[PDB]
């Protein structure tokens, strides 16, 4: 019953509350950002510099 | 101080649970929806005339404007 | 959403991406003969990059100044011998040292008098401290990146 | 206190109050009255009491000798355990803006007669206590609550209460005060609620048990009172509980303990709430709720 | 003293008899969030042409390029840009509903409120204008050029507030730097006067969809209302930014990605959209001063409505016959904003001239008369 | 309401802060300065929007700007005459207006107080922007020298710095900045002045004798309507003397030289309203503790309503904390003087005792004075 657990633990002391919400939002910032680069590039497969890249990067002259 | 001063009532009784004992958005297809047709149903003949009406007199004064861009063949039969 | 919006607002405020442009200059020392020296303007001020001779790491190392006016024991901040990067600018009332003459063949700032010896000190002369060493390396030998 | 608990256990049994509906009473048959009298008035749920200069073998003989039948089946011998009444937070208020002051009444579930936090919540309700404007302590007054009910002109009165039943209870507060003053009224007592789960002191609590001594001897003023705590006990708790008992049981309460049992059933709670008369300036549930936490 | 100090603290005591016990209608629909979000558009056009001041310079030689520098090289400098030329659309969007919104539930009855209401309007008008040339783009300069030159079309005091207004013969630098600064300044009035707004409305508390005394049902502003409007605000958000970050130059005329140049007239000189239903009226009367004034009232007859309510009740809620009229009067306006982005030509010019025409027959002839009407049809 | 004085929203505000306004029938002229404090402020608002509009913020531009407003535009000369030199006016004002209520024990009103300090802060920062505009020598070496300051607080040092130069060096982007910075803050200075007059109308005004003036109110117009017009007129007069006949008399003239990265000037320093801040600042050799220094020679003053000890409210009736009082004013007059000068001695010495008489006077004499003066009454 996690629910239960969550509400004792986190939700219940305002003060277990925010410290919640922070790393929260540390977690959840550092997930977000990776799947949604992931996204983005995945879907713009070979069009980025950074895809390209390899082709003049230490590999020409 | 706006609340004690407002107005003079007398008899009447209301009651009201706490919001965890009560569902957030409940009956949604009981009475949600039914409702939201119903409010639909009553003001879209008061709405959308006007709107239609507009869409129509846009809709001509677009192409009529256009046609008047387009020659008339006979302004050039008199020319052999 | 907060923490990024404020982010991106604040850094609006730091320095642009023109203004970056000019933070570091690379210097080819695989272009700088013995003794003489270069200036290269560097931040709308003055730098000095000059290949030190075999008598400037030996006349102009040796000086026995016991209570040096600015503090500068080599050991402490500075790098490669033949090469000694400066800005020039007095320390007195920021005027650009000249590199030719110099009472003691290093610097001499026209302005007051103040000379530096050819090691970027204050020797006689009204400027305080000695003109000053900025950041750089030699990450790529025949290359100095200052800033 | 009959709206508090019409909404407190809506749709339950608790719901009802005890003299019942004007339509019961004009249809009530000869029939149900000596229905509920034989369904009810039974020997295993009955207790004899007798407090004074009596002698309990020449009681017990009188007792034998008229309180006769005996029972053959075993469901006549058995003591029927009642459907548990479900509490609800929520709130009934009757508004009537011609009455001349406004009540309040607001609670949280209590444990029941058999529950030891009991006793510690009767402490706490100590630290409350209650007022009524002809206390002469005034501005001195130990409760903070009073205090302030003094200081700021807050109330007519207040009281705390823990009303234990069998398997449920009420532990709350009611007031009586003026439109004008209810809602600082209700501010400052769910304050001294939050001040109870949060930084209740040894000092409090070092009083409050005094008070609750005094409270139980109280309780045993007479013959009438003794008989009445007999009864109840043994009905309620299966036997007797002494003052030697229950100041045991008193002495054992520290303010760390009071700060855990109050938490336990009042701090983020739904309360249950009524309020009749003049009520205008007494606002929300919401807002009411909130009140429920942060010291 | 007072127990809470919420109630007691002379600044605490504000905050809170404004946002926090104020006692609002418990019945106000979704039409009622504008104001906050009116505010709250407001202050975020505050910052961001803050950041982007910081950035700016006013003259003729480097106001074009200070822009472009400051989208091509300052962090974020483009994400603020887009935030603040779409905010102010936002703005307009939020502030046209708020109004319709008022018409429509005959708030206007708040007269005091109504009429600094109107105040602000104007104000943000003049702001818009005035921050629309400093990009100094083509548009930019043309259209500062055709509007302002309106007003030589008054009477001998024209030809003079004009020259004043430029400070100079035609537009010109010295027109620009005292543009940036009006600019700066209006905003911080808007915020000022919004001030008195709000104290003025808060005299009476806010009215309702049915127009009856909500005295007997009133509810404290939080949580309901703080958690409304904070809703509000999200759904508004999601489009704004949607057509912000996805279609940046949806809004805006191509011709102000060139600098401006007093040797070559666009060839269609017109305003962004919030101003086309104004431009239109503006068009559809051929004679300078006449078409001025009709631009002139076309908004200042808002000080009329209060004057021009003749029904019994308050709201269109229960009007069928105004409730239609009213939505006319709403498409009327979707036909004068059409005509505004359209060429002076026929079949345009006519249209154009009926519905301002239409326009103010509305507001000043029919909308009084269907209230007399409406008051005998319920036998009063 | 009988009257629309007292029923209207808005000429209910006029009258309850400015006509029925009950006043104390004995306050002196020392309480005329608030109203010039705020006469001058909306003046300084009105030219500056005046010059603003002539002005451009840019390095290539700043410094011909402001000449092209003086000798090219109408009246432009005056326009930038009364702003610079209303800049002093309104120090002058402040630092009497603070005065008295060092003198009469006003900070007792401590809401009305603490917000005054924070006024104090805003006009310093607004016109140490605002003076960076003309973009003249002394104009970016004070921009230059002190904003570098900041560096000197380990960790985030260098940072703050070229956070706020935008920069590597005092420039354009500064410029920019600064400009907006110095049309902002005025208006935050309103803002927060209405926040002042409100605490202050809680408890009314303090007076001379220190002691309620409850038995003796009277409104505020026509009584002080009329002194504090008359108390404008006083002050307008030198203002406008020294204005109009010595303009340049104030000013420093490394300032009509257009700023040059590569030319530090001889003598760095600020106009007179700073100058014992700086001496103060100069005082502590150690760019840190220098900096201290300075921040807490105008943030002592959060800490003057928590050093009265007396039993009295003003010094009216305590003759040892009124010489005391002097003293310090004279300890303030060596701190500017010093300020002027170079570093060298005698001044270097004379500096750091003033500077620490300053901090002795208000943390420990003050306090011990007052302590002594109530036994002396037997107390
Ligand atoms: C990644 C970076 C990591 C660092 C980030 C640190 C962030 C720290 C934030 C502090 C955490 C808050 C803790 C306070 C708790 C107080 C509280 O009661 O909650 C708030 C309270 C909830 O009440 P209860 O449900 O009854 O809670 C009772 C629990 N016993 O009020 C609320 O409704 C909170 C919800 C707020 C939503 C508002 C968002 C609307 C705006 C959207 C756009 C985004 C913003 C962009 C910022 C603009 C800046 C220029
Ligand atoms: C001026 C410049 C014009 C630029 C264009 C502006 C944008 C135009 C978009 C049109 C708006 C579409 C909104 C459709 C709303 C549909 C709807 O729900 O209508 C029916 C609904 C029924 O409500 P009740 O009668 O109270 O019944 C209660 C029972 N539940 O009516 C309403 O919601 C009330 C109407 C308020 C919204 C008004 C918005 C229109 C805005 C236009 C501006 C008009 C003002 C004039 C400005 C002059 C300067
Ligand atoms: C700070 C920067 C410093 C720059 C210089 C500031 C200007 C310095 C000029 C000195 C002022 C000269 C004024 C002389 C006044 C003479 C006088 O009348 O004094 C006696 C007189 C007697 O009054 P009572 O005791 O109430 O008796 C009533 C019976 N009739 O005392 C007074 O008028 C009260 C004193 C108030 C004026 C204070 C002005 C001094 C100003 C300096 C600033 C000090 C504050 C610290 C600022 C820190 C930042
Ligand atoms: C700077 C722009 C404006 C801001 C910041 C603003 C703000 C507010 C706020 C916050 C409210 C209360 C909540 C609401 O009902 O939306 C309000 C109410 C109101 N405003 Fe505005 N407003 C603005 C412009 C105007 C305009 C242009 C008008 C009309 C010409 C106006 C008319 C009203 C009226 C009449 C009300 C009463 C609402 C009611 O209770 O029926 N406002 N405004
Ligand atoms: C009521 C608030 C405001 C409105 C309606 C508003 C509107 C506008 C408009 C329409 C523009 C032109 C946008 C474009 O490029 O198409 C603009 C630009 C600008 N505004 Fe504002 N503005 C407001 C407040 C401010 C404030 C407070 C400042 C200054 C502190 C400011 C500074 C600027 C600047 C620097 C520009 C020029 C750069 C640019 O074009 O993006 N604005 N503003
Ligand atoms: C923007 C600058 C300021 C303005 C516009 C301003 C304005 C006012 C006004 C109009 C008054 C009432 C009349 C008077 O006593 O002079 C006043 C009173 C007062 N102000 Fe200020 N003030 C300013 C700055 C400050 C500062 C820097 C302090 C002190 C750190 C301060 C402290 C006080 C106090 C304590 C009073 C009470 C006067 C009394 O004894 O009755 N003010 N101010
Ligand atoms: C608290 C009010 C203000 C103070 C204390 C103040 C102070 C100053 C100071 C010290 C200078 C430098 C004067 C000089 O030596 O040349 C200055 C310049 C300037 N100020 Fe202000 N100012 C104030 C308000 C304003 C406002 C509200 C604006 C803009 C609307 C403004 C615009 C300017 C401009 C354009 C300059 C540059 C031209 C010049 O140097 O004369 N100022 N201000
Ligand atoms: C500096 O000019 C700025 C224009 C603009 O759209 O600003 C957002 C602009 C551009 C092209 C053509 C016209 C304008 C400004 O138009 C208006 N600008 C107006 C500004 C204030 C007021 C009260 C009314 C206005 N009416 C109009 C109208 F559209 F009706 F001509
Ligand atoms: C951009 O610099 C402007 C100066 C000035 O005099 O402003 C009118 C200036 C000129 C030369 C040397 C120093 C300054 C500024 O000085 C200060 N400026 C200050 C500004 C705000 C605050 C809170 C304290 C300040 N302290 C000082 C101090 F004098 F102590 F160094
Ligand atoms: O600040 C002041 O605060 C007072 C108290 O509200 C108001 O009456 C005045 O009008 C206002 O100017
Ligand atoms: S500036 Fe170099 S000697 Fe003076």
């Amino acid at each position: 019953a996690l629910l239960r657990q969550a509400y004792s633990a986190l939700f219940r002391r305002t003060s277990t509350f925010a410290l919640t919400v922070v790393l929260g939002a540390v977690l959840f910032e550092r997930a977000f950002d990776q799947g949604a680069d992931a996204i983005f590039e995945h879907l713009n497969e070979g069009k980025l510099w950074k895809h390209i890249k390899h082709k003049y990067e230490a590999s020409e002259e | 101080i706006h609340f004690g001063n407002l107005a003079r009532v007398r008899h009447i009784i209301t009651y009201s649970l706490s919001p965890f004992e009560q569902r957030a958005i409940p009956n949604i297809f009981s009475d949600a929806l039914p409702n939201v047709w119903r409010r639909f149903s009553s003001q879209v003949f008061k709405v959308a005339p006007p709107f239609l009406g507009a869409y129509l007199l846009y809709s001509w004064g677009t192409q009529e404007f256009e046609r008047l861009k387009r020659k008339n063949p006979a302004d050039y039969e008199n020319d052999q | 959403a907060a923490k990024n919006v404020v982010t991106q607002f604040i850094s609006s405020l730091s320095a642009s991406a023109d203004v970056l442009a000019l933070s570091k200059i690379e210097i080819k020392l695989s272009d700088i003969p013995e003794g003489k020296n270069v200036a290269f303007k560097w931040r709308g001020k003055p730098l000095f990059v000059r290949h030190r001779t075999q008598a400037e790491i030996n006349q102009e190392a040796e000086v026995d100044v016991s209570k040096l006016r600015d503090p500068q024991h080599d050991l402490d901040r500075v790098k490669k011998p033949e090469w000694v990067i400066l800005v020039g600018v007095c320390t007195h009332l920021g005027c650009v040292p000249i590199a030719n003459s110099g009472d003691f063949g290093g610097y001499y700032c026209p302005c007051h008098g103040s000379h530096y010896d050819a090691s970027g000190r204050i020797r006689k002369g009204p400027a305080p401290y000695n003109l000053e060493v900025p950041t750089y390396q030699f990450v790529g030998d025949d290359l100095v990146v200052v800033g | 206190f009959d709206y508090l608990h019409a909404t407190a256990f809506q749709g339950t049994a608790l719901a009802r109050t005890v003299e019942g509906t004007t339509e019961n009473i004009k249809h009530l048959t000869r029939a149900d009255l000596a229905s509920y009298i034989d369904t009810h008035f039974k020997a295993p749920r009955m207790v004899l009491a007798a407090a004074g200069g009596i002698s309990h073998k020449e009681l017990v003989d009188a007792a034998r000798q008229h309180f006769s039948g005996v029972s053959f089946t075993y469901k006549e011998d058995a003591v029927p355990i009642l459907p548990r009444c479900r509490f609800t937070g929520s709130e009934i208020r009757a508004r009537d803006d011609a009455l001349p002051v406004a009540h309040v009444a607001l609670a949280v579930e209590g444990p029941g007669w058999a529950d030891p936090d009991n006793v510690v919540l009767h402490v706490a309700n100590a630290i409350i206590g209650r007022y009524d404007r002809t206390f002469g302590g005034g501005k001195h007054l130990s409760s903070r609550l009073a205090a302030l009910a003094v200081e700021h002109k807050l109330c007519h009165s207040f009281q705390t209460f823990n009303t234990s039943y069998s398997d449920t209870g009420l532990f709350g507060f009611h007031f009586v005060a003026d439109p004008l003053s209810i809602d600082d009224m209700m501010f400052c007592a769910q304050g001294e609620w939050m001040r109870l789960c949060t930084s209740t002191t040894e000092s409090e609590v070092k009083r409050a048990k005094n008070h609750l001594r005094s409270a139980m001897v109280a309780q045993l003023d007479g013959t009438t009172p003794v008989c009445e705590t007999i009864g109840s006990h043994l009905l309620n708790y299966g036997r007797r509980i002494s003052l030697e008992e229950w100041d045991s049981r008193i002495s054992a309460v520290d303010a760390r303990m009071v700060r855990d049992v109050c938490s336990k059933y009042i701090y983020d709670k739904c309360p249950a709430l009524a309020a009749v008369g003049p009520i205008e300036q007494l606002l929300d549930y919401n807002r009411i709720r909130s009140g429920m936490y942060w010291i | 003293m007072a127990p809470n100090i919420r109630k007691s603290h002379p600044l605490l005591k504000m905050i809170n008899n404004s946002l926090i016990d104020l006692p609002a209608p418990s019945n106000i629909s979704a039409w009622w969030n504008f104001g906050s979000l009116l505010a709250v558009c407001l202050m975020t056009q505050i910052l961001t042409g803050l950041l982007l001041a910081m950035h700016y310079t006013a003259d003729t030689s480097l106001a074009f390029s200070s822009v472009a520098h400051t989208c091509r090289n300052v962090q974020y400098g483009w994400l603020i840009r887009n935030l603040h030329a779409n905010g102010a659309s936002f703005f307009f969007i939020c502030i046209f509903l708020h109004i319709g919104r008022g018409l429509y539930y005959g708030s206007y009855l708040y007269k005091e409120t109504w009429n600094t209401g109107v105040i602000l309007l104007l104000t943000l008008m003049a702001t818009a204008f005035v921050g629309y040339v400093l990009p100094w783009g083509q548009m930019s300069f043309w259209g500062a050029t055709v509007i302002t030159n309106l007003f030589s079309a008054i009477p001998y005091i024209g030809h003079t507030l004009v020259e004043w207004a430029w400070g100079g013969f035609s537009v010109d630098n010295p027109t620009l730097t005292r543009f940036f600064a009006l600019h700066f300044l209006l905003p911080f009035a808007i915020a000022g006067i919004t001030i008195i707004h709000l104290t003025f409305l808060h005299e009476s508390g806010s009215n309702n969809p049915l127009g009856i005394s909500s005295d007997s049902d009133k509810i404290p502003f939080h949580p309901y209302y703080s958690f409304k409007d904070i809703l509000g605000l999200t759904l508004m958000l999601t489009p704004f930014l949607t057509l912000a970050l996805f279609s940046p130059n949806l809004l805006g005329d191509p011709e102000n990605f060139t600098p401006a140049n007093p040797l070559v007239t666009p060839p269609h000189i017109k305003p962004e959209w919030y101003f086309l239903f104004a431009y239109a009226i503006l068009r559809s009367i051929p004679n300078k001063l006449g078409g001025v004034l009709a631009l002139a009232a076309s908004v200042l007859i808002l000080f009329l409505i209060p004057f021009l309510h003749k029904s019994k009740q308050r709201t269109m809620t229960f009007r069928p016959l105004s409730q239609t009229l009213f939505w006319l009067l709403v498409a009327n306006l979707l036909i004068l904003t059409w005509i505004g982005s359209q060429p002076v030509e026929h079949p345009f010019i006519i249209i154009g001239q009926m519905a301002s025409l239409s326009y103010f027959t509305i507001l000043l002839i029919l909308f009084p008369t269907i209230g007399t009407l409406e008051n005998k049809m319920l036998n009063y």
